């Protein structure tokens, strides 16, 4: 319409994405409900560290949703072993995800996809929640959700025990889990199927009780695992002092009402405390 | 949220004249490009209005019989698309009965309401052809509907806030004892205030209390102390002034609205499908 | 250069909604529906839908366009 197409930067299972003059362009049941779902969502959000909508525009039953053009994502970043992750580089990336993911959840919208990849940064260094064609509005007793959200390394143990209704908890868990591949560089919880991602989940943090998650077993998909002792948090993350301890064992409470909320999570001592978080300008670029 | 929702910076307007300025532009508008292609056969604005207010009534009855049970939600969704395309469309340039039906199936996708195609397009008392030929057609406007919407999808309809004043009123109003027996007559005058332009005037909440003060009124309730005493618009005196004057105006709406007459219509439909004949 | 929470400043146009964890305290909480135990194990409460119903009821009642 009224866009250049400079360059290509990736294809997906429902869009294709290019660089266009700057913004990135994302291209008989219709319109696609993923694009449909980011349209109707980012419409509504307005927040630094959201992604933007720009604009929305198409032909026939293709549409083309514009954004703001992201530089990298976390993804690139963990993986990239030349640049050192420092503790004010992991503060920094946390708070803004947690900046967003407060606005989101302020807006009764889970984003259900949270993952190093769907984390983009800009050339400033501002972090944007990405990819919303997962997300969707919660605190309704109506509306039904899936379980196989979230992509599984990342996915919560309520969701992998088959909760239909969830909250904050699958994101908080999810920042957890990106929490925990920032500090060690690689994926925390790599299973390969539903029941090696609950074991792994199980062997690292220990089997939960009915104590630490009182109605576990009233969970359609609940298999009764082995008792595993777990590794103390402090044993996993050597290099962790104990705010962020508190902050990684309050992201990884098995009981998903206690697993700290966005702001609860903002208000503790970790993101307080010295050293204070990176100024975007300064976070490492690939 | 709707304090800082597309539906408050963009479709909530002034007045009724704004309303009938934005209509009677689409009216002219499409007028001018008929006779720059090429009579009475134009539609005037008065008559586009009887129409939409006739089509909206068939999207309704659409919805309500709809298999499986469509979520009040997506209705209220519906009939919001429907009410902005015509806004600022002519009813002569793409025909209501069209436009409704695409209504309600971007409103099932937008409201997350999971169904098929064919099961949306089962619903029509038509033969398969003729299903298949309005399926083809919904596909067609689409993004036609979405575009007309500037594609804000997202609608705030009252009802969520209906139930938000209701757990207040058991909460916090005892004076009002059971707020339940406001229900069924506030669900009535919510109808009702949706026949209306309110959707495109009036905030959800502010239809969603002037729904419920009707009905407490018809009671005999008189319950001003709950907007006084527990909304505290008391200590701001103006912002209550204010706020009797929005559910005043929205009871005059209510009041002046008249519904479309059936031998009235015969002559509009007749009027709009020669308009649809010629192009 | 060290960091402090700020709660997010958003104008509701509307009454003040009490916050969630005061819902139960308050009474509201006897009007809205129980969360089920499996609703629970998932981190659904009904704290959630009462909370989510109060803060539309309240949004923008006081706005004018």
């Amino acid at each position: 319409k009224r866009y250049e197409k400079l360059d290509f930067l990736g294809e997906g299972q429902f869009a294709t994405v290019y660089k266009a003059r700057i913004v990135a362009i994302k291209k008989k049941d219709g319109i696609n409900r993923t694009a449909l779902r980011e349209i109707k969502l980012l419409q509504e959000l307005s927040h630094p560290n959201i992604i933007g909508l720009l604009d929305a525009f198409g032909h026939k039953s293709n549409i083309s949703l514009v954004f703001d053009f992201m530089e990298t994502d976390l993804e690139v970043i963990i993986k990239d072993n030349s640049l050192v992750l420092t503790p004010s580089h992991i503060k920094a990336y946390m708070l803004m995800t947690l900046q967003g993911l407060e606005y989101l959840h302020q807006h009764w919208i889970l984003h259900r996809d949270l993952k190093p990849n769907n984390l983009l940064l800009d050339e400033n260094g501002v972090l944007k929640l990405a990819d919303f064609g997962l997300a969707k509005s919660f605190g309704s007793p109506n509306r039904a959700y899936t379980h196989q959200v979230v992509t599984r390394w990342y996915r919560a143990p309520e969701l992998l025990f088959g909760a239909r209704m969830y909250g904050v908890g699958v994101d908080m868990w999810a920042v957890g889990c990106i929490l925990a591949e920032l500090l060690l560089r690689v994926p925390f919880l790599p299973g390969d199927s539903d029941l090696d991602q609950l074991t792994r989940i199980f062997e690292t943090l220990g089997t939960p009780t009915e104590e630490q998650w009182p109605d576990m077993c009233s969970l359609p998909d609940y298999v009764t695992f082995k008792s595993f002792p777990g590794i103390p948090l402090h044993h996993i993350f050597s290099a962790a002092g104990d705010d962020l301890l508190d902050l990684i064992q309050g992201l990884f409470l098995f009981n998903p009402c206690a697993r700290i909320t966005a702001t609860q999570a903002l208000k503790m001592k970790y993101f307080s405390n010295r050293p204070g978080p990176t100024p975007g300008c300064q976070l490492p670029r690939p | 949220m709707y304090h800082n929702s597309s539906q408050k910076r963009h479709w909530t307007f002034s007045s009724e004249e704004q309303l009938a300025r934005l209509r009677a532009d689409a009216n002219r508008k499409f007028r001018c490009k008929a006779v720059a292609n090429g009579d009475p056969v134009f539609l005037e604005p008065h008559e586009e209005m009887t129409l939409c207010k006739y089509y909206e009534k068939r999207l309704l009855e659409f919805c309500s019989v709809f298999k499986p049970a469509m979520p009040r939600s997506v209705v209220g969704t519906a009939c919001m698309y429907f009410k902005r395309f015509y806004l600022n469309n002519s009813v002569m340039e793409y025909h209501p009965r069209i436009i409704m039906l695409t209504c309600a199936f971007l409103a099932c996708k937008v409201d997350e309401f999971n169904v098929s195609s064919p099961q949306f397009v089962g619903n029509l008392r038509e033969s398969p052809l003729g299903q298949e030929k309005a399926l083809e057609q919904i596909l067609e406007y689409e993004l036609l509907l979405i575009q007309q919407l500037n594609f804000h999808l997202i609608v705030h309809n009252p009802y969520r806030p209906f139930e938000g004043f209701l757990i207040d009123l058991k909460t916090r109003y005892p004076i009002l004892e059971n707020p339940e027996i406001l229900r069924k007559t506030a669900d009535d005058f919510l109808n009702r205030i949706a026949l209306t332009d309110a959707y495109l005037l009036y905030t959800p909440s502010q239809i969603a209390l002037t729904a419920i003060l009707s009905s407490a009124s018809r009671a005999g309730i008189t319950m001003e102390s709950y907007l006084s005493e527990s909304l505290m618009l008391k200590e701001n005196r103006t912002c209550l002034s204010q706020l009797l004057d929005i559910m005043k105006s929205m009871r005059n709406l209510v009041k002046k609205y008249e519904p479309p007459r059936s031998e009235e219509v015969a002559v509009l439909k007749q009027k709009l499908e020669r308009c649809h004949s010629a192009e | 250069a060290l960091y402090e929470y700020q709660p997010l400043q958003i104008e509701t146009y509307g009454p003040h909604v009490p916050e969630l964890e005061m819902l139960g305290r308050l009474g509201y909480l006897n009007h809205v529906r129980a969360a089920s135990p499996q609703d629970l194990a998932g981190g659904y409460t009904s704290s959630l839908a009462c909370h989510r119903a109060l803060q539309d009821a309240f949004s923008g009642l006081f706005w004018q366009p």
